[PDB]
């Protein structure tokens, strides 16, 4: 898993 | 090219002088305080001016009232349609009116009922619903608070204020009329009147007149740069 | 109106002196002050110029480096340092005020200057006569040339007449080609289009005699000329 | 009783001059004009922006060599500009900050001011010492002056508030002519092109034509409902335009001796401040009180263009000698140089 | 007083009363006739090019 | 293929994503759209007081559409459907708007500070202002230009999303701007630097030397000021300390999912209440856009 997009 | 001789490039150099004289005088002029005097003739608008400090104009009195230049205009000895110049003083920072509280019986020389402070509460309603004064604060001078008490003995104050309801003792009787001056003003979100009575030492109703410009200053700096 | 100078004298050459000018009567800080030279029996020379305010200060090809002016505007004083004085730079100093704006008359007052002892370019004015006999009542011309034509893209000629009595002070009497400076009689008038100018003197008659001189201002190496001394 | 047969005499000429009025009155300006074609969409721009006042602007007027032009905005300041190159050329302090209006002499050696101090300032130009300085400082008005004009470098003219007017020699300061007759402030003036005879506006909503040189009142003219703010003459000098805070201006006309035409329409609410005609008196500019100016038809009233460049009243006008270029001051601290193209 | 204005306005308006006037319809032509020959010469009723024009930018 | 869908959660992630995303979503237009339609129709207040709140309000615009409804699509299922052209100039231009939104506040607060404890020194606001707003967004690039283009997708092989739309495609979202190890950490702290403690320690100073050269009703301004101040801090402390905390010391545990599914779109929430509320703090409380 992979959702630490920030801004 | 720059398409400039030599005597062109100088005159643009004094144009740019001339332009730094400009902006250090507009600078000085705004660390300056205005005010415009106004009131009846019989209102001891000298008095008080006397107590701040060869032509029937208008005349300037500047005083200095710790780091605080004042200039204040009366214009009293003009006899021509106010309304015709009026609105040269719509920058002013605040509105000295004077009014005599002992002339509440007195009645001026064409007398047909009309009181002489009758006329005087006209030109203040006249003076604060005025388009050009939407956002100016008005300082309230009520002029002869002793001789009006000792008048206030012997006259009443029904004759000209038949609505009267209270005691004929001279505190009631101030606190009363004060409201009912500041009863004229319909303006009461924009602007506040300050209302002082005058006392005998000038450094009391000197001193109100610099706390009332410095809020009123203050209040102009902190609405035009879009806070509060 | 007054300018006076101080400062002149005996100078050994490699030595320094600073030329003080005292303006009176008149708006000083708001004067462009300029220093023109004159060589003996010989033409003006325009050395230093300082525009009102400090602002631009302009130099001489030939004095460049060497001079110093600076202005005292509080004091009404304006000063000329030189550095390494040469046997080149004896010659009458004379301070000169000029204003500039719409319709100015700059260098309309010049002072009477000091005596100083020692022990490429652009718009080269020749004025082909020297010496001129006149007679008085007469109507005489004078004539000087420019290297390129002094007619500017705004429609000013930047071309002076002024004039030099024996034994006085410059003075001027007409500016941009056309104008003629207040104070002086009516029947000067000057011509020319762009290269080619003359002064015509109409009805002369004394304490007009002297020299005469022509000067450029479009380019700030300000050159005059040899100019023409009428004699009776 | 003599009174009342003086009221009455009075009232008979009054009507006696309305009934010569209509009687020499047949066709109208309108009328007489209409079949004349209308000139287009005027489209005057911006070219300069002469900017450097700090307070609401209050007088301007154009020099005779149409390129140096004179301001006064009620900062002390009186600025005169080369408007070829939007330069200062001096910076006049003024005494009094109270200024309502100026003249620029037409030798251009002198300039005039004057305000709620009731004294006309005369400034000297042109001077040895390279400095402006007061030359006379004309005294004597019981009134602000609104308006001062020049007709040599040693006569004016001053309009007042004290309901009259005052012919002024500058060199003795003395009033050499006095103008009554108008019950209310005068708050413009102009004069004739040769500088003959000129008229004055006055709260009272009348404009009168007075004489120079005989000094009484040649002629009245009524006809406005509210005080007349500005006067302009016509270039040929046998009319002028007037306009009020009645949100009209009229033209009258001289021999004629009545209203000429009116210009004015529905959406225009806000009274004149100033009026200027154009060079060949075709194209009459007035300034407004909602921030711009209108260009109408001097002979067919339908308004030709606006000039929409301030944001504050718009309270001077004026059109070169050469009819180049357009000047309006506002009280924006601001003065915009129009022109066509 | 009173009567010595009431005198003067009266005579003012004789004054008044005594001018010849000529007719509206000679005026006007009189206006239309200028307007129409000073055309031509006035740059703001007809634009001048911009060769000519001094406040061009 | 990593299996997988939008299922993060049933009931849960679904109702607050979408309830609470399309209220703060509808706020932030219509105040902003408001604050457009008060200043287009501003006629008396065409200096600084107008144009800076342009600036704030198209700010506001980026930093709405053009980063909630990408933040909606990125943690719909597992990241951006449609990539290796768009991450790089979405990630740039919210970053823009962060960044942009943030130094317009500090501009604002700096120009309000100097107009009015120094009320006659540099009072012009005028076109060097109004580079100044121009050149703002410059800055905002050169910040973030040394991380933009080093932002690269790579790919996630293992992520090759097929569950039940067929959609059989390489699913990749946007990996790091840094490889060279710590320089992920080197360049989330010269951001840190830049947006939470020089603007942070100017804010503060500032807006208490206004308070103390104003009164010791006018007391609502120093009140009001404080509010702001606390609010633009608490509103952002969450997302970086998020970061800070992700990037200083692994969690280890399942929560290293569930705090990343359920925390990080509640810190965006509120920090992208700060886009739905400068609008209602700014103009609205003036009192001068409310006359007109």
């Amino acid at each position: 898993l992979f959702q630490p997009q920030r801004f | 090219g720059c398409t400039l001789s030599a005597e062109d490039k100088a005159a643009v150099e004094r144009s740019k002088m001339i332009d730094r004289n400009l902006r250090e005088d507009g600078e000085k002029a705004a660390r300056e305080v205005k005010l415009l005097l106004l009131g009846a003739g019989e209102s001891g608008k000298s008095t008080i001016v006397k107590q701040m400090k060869k032509t029937t104009g208008i005349v300037e009195t500047h005083f200095t009232f710790k780091d605080l230049h004042f200039k204040m205009f009366d214009v009293g000895a003009q006899r021509s349609e106010r309304k015709k110049w009026i609105h040269c003083f719509e920058g002013v920072t605040a509105i000295i009116f004077c009014v005599a509280l002992s002339d509440y019986d007195l009645v001026l020389a064409e007398d047909e009922e009309m009181n002489r402070m009758h006329e005087s509460m006209k030109l203040f309603d006249s003076i604060c619903n005025n388009k050009w004064f939407t956002d100016t604060s008005i300082i309230l001078f009520l002029n002869k608070k002793d001789l009006f008490e000792e008048k206030i003995k012997k006259s009443p104050l029904t004759i000209c204020y038949p609505e009267y309801a209270g005691s004929n003792t001279y505190e009631e009787a101030a606190a009363y009329i004060q409201c009912q001056f500041e009863d004229l003003n319909k303006r009461k979100d924009t602007k506040e009147i300050y209302t002082h009575f005058t006392c005998s030492t000038d450094t009391k109703n000197v001193q109100f007149v610099f706390d009332a410009v410095t809020d009123v200053i203050i209040k102009n700096n902190l609405k035009d740069c879009g806070l509060f | 109106v007054q300018l006076v100078e101080s400062g002149g004298g005996l100078v050994q050459p490699g030595g320094s002196r600073k030329l003080s000018c005292s303006a009176s009567g008149f708006a000083f800080s708001s004067f462009g002050m300029h220093w023109v030279r004159q060589a003996p029996e010989k033409g003006l020379e325009w050395v230093a110029y300082i525009s009102s305010g400090s602002g631009t200060i302009y130099y001489a090809d030939t004095v460049k480096g060497r001079f110093t002016i600076s202005r005292d505007d509080p004091k009404n004083t304006l000063f000329l340092q030189m550095t390494s004085l040469r046997s080149e730079d004896t010659a009458m100093y004379y301070c000169v005020r000029s204003i500039y704006y719409y319709g100015s008359s700059p260098f309309d007052f010049w002072g009477q200057g000091t005596t100083l002892t020692v022990s490429s370019a652009d718009i080269v004015m020749t004025q082909a006569t020297s010496s001129v006999p006149v007679t008085p009542g007469e109507s005489v011309s004078i004539s000087c040339r420019s290297s390129k034509s002094l007619l500017h893209s705004n429609g000013n000629t930047y071309l002076y007449w002024f004039l030099q009595r024996p034994g006085q002070s410059p003075q001027l009497l007409i500016y941009r080609m056309s104008n003629l400076a207040s104070g002086v009689p009516d029947r000067f008038s000057g011509s020319g289009s762009g290269t080619a100018f003359t002064l015509t003197i109409s009805r002369l008659e004394a304490e007009d005699v002297g020299v005469y001189y022509c000067m450029q201002h479009l380019e700030y190496p300000l050159t005059f000329g040899a100019g023409t001394k009428l004699e009776l | 009783s003599e009174l009342d047969q003086l009221r009455q005499e009075a009232e008979q000429l009054k009507n006696q001059i309305r009934d010569a009025r209509k009687a020499c009155a047949d066709a109208t300006l309108s009328q007489i004009t209409n079949n004349i074609d209308p000139v287009g969409r005027i489209q005057m721009r911006t070219r300069r922006t002469l900017r450097g006042h700090l307070a609401k602007i209050y007088a301007m007027h154009w020099g005779t060599d149409s390129r140096l032009l004179v301001s006064a905005s009620q900062d002390g300041k009186l600025i005169i500009w080369d408007s070829y190159t939007t330069n200062k050329v001096h910076a006049i302090p003024l005494r009094s900050s109270w200024v309502m209006t100026c003249a620029y002499a037409p030798s251009g050696n002198y300039v005039a001011c004057g305000g709620l101090d009731n004294i006309c300032s005369i400034y000297n130009l042109k001077t040895r010492e390279g400095n402006v300085r007061v030359s006379r400082e004309l005294a004597g008005h019981t009134g602000y002056l609104s308006c001062c004009r020049f007709l040599d470098d040693n006569q004016i003219v001053t309009s007042s508030g004290d309901t009259t007017c005052a012919l002024w020699d500058i060199e003795t300061g003395q009033q050499t002519t006095t103008f009554t007759g108008h019950t209310g402030d005068v708050m413009s003036l102009s004069l004739a092109p040769d500088t003959r005879l000129f008229v004055s506006g006055a709260c009272d909503a009348s404009a009168k034509l007075w004489d120079v040189r005989e000094g009484m009142c040649r002629q009245t003219f009524t006809g406005h409902e509210s005080d007349i703010n500005a006067i302009c003459f016509f270039p040929n000098g046998n009319a002028f335009a007037t306009g009020s805070d009645d949100a009209t201006c009229r033209l009258f006309d001289l021999r004629a001796d009545q209203e000429l035409m009116t210009y004015s329409h529905d959406n225009i609410i806000c009274g004149i401040t100033s009026v200027s005609f154009s060079k060949s008196g075709r194209l009459l500019l007035a300034g407004y009180d909602d921030f711009n100016c209108n260009v109408w038809d001097a002979l067919k009233a339908d308004r030709a263009g606006v000039l929409a460049g301030h944001d504050n009243r718009v309270s001077c006008l004026g059109v070169t000698d050469d009819g180049m270029a357009v000047a309006t001051g506002s009280w924006d601290s601001f003065l915009k140089i129009w022109n066509g193209s | 007083a009173s009567i010595a204005q009431a005198r003067k306005l009266v005579e003012q308006l004789k004054m008044e009363a005594n001018i010849d006037r000529i007719k509206v319809s000679k005026a006007a032509a009189d206006l239309m006739a200028y307007c129409e020959a000073h055309a031509k010469e006035d740059p703001l009723l007809t634009p001048v090019p911009a060769s000519e024009n001094p406040f061009r930018e | 293929l990593t299996f997988s869908s939008y299922y993060q959660h049933t009931s849960p992630v679904a109702a607050m994503f979408i309830v609470a995303y399309a209220l703060i979503f509808l706020l932030c237009m219509v105040g902003n759209t408001l604050v457009c339609f008060i200043v287009l129709k501003n006629r008396h207040m065409h200096t600084v007081t107008n144009m800076f709140i342009l600036n704030l309000a198209v700010s506001d615009l980026l930093v709405g559409i053009f980063c909630m409804p990408t933040t909606l699509v990125d943690n719909l299922i597992t990241g951006w459907p449609f990539d290796n052209a768009t991450c790089k100039m979405s990630g740039l231009v919210q970053g823009m708007s962060v960044s942009a939104s943030v130094f317009t506040l500090v501009a604002i607060a700096v120009e309000r500070f100097r107009c009015i404890v120094h009320p006659f020194r540099e009072k012009l606001t005028l076109r060097k202002a109004l580079v100044t707003i121009a050149v703002i967004w410059a800055l905002a690039l050169l910040i973030m230009c040394p991380s933009a283009v080093t932002l690269t997708v790579t790919r996630e092989e293992h992520h090759f999303m097929v569950d039940a739309r067929n959609r059989s495609y390489p699913l990749y979202s946007c990996w790091e701007a840094w490889p060279e190890k710590g320089m992920r950490r080197v360049y989330t702290t010269v951001l840190f630097s830049h947006i939470y403690l020089a603007p942070l320690a100017l804010i503060v100073v500032m807006y208490a030397r206004i308070a103390r050269k104003l009164c010791q009703r006018r007391a609502r301004v120093v009140h009001m000021l404080v509010m702001v101040a606390l609010f633009f801090t608490l509103s952002w402390l969450p997302l970086w300390a998020l970061l800070l905390l992700i990037d200083y010391g692994q969690l280890s545990a399942p929560q290293l999912h569930l705090v990343t599914v359920y925390a990080f779109p509640f810190a965006h929430w509120l920090a992208f209440f700060n886009s739905s509320a400068n609008p209602i703090i700014y103009g609205y409380f003036n009192e001068n856009f409310r006359r007109g």
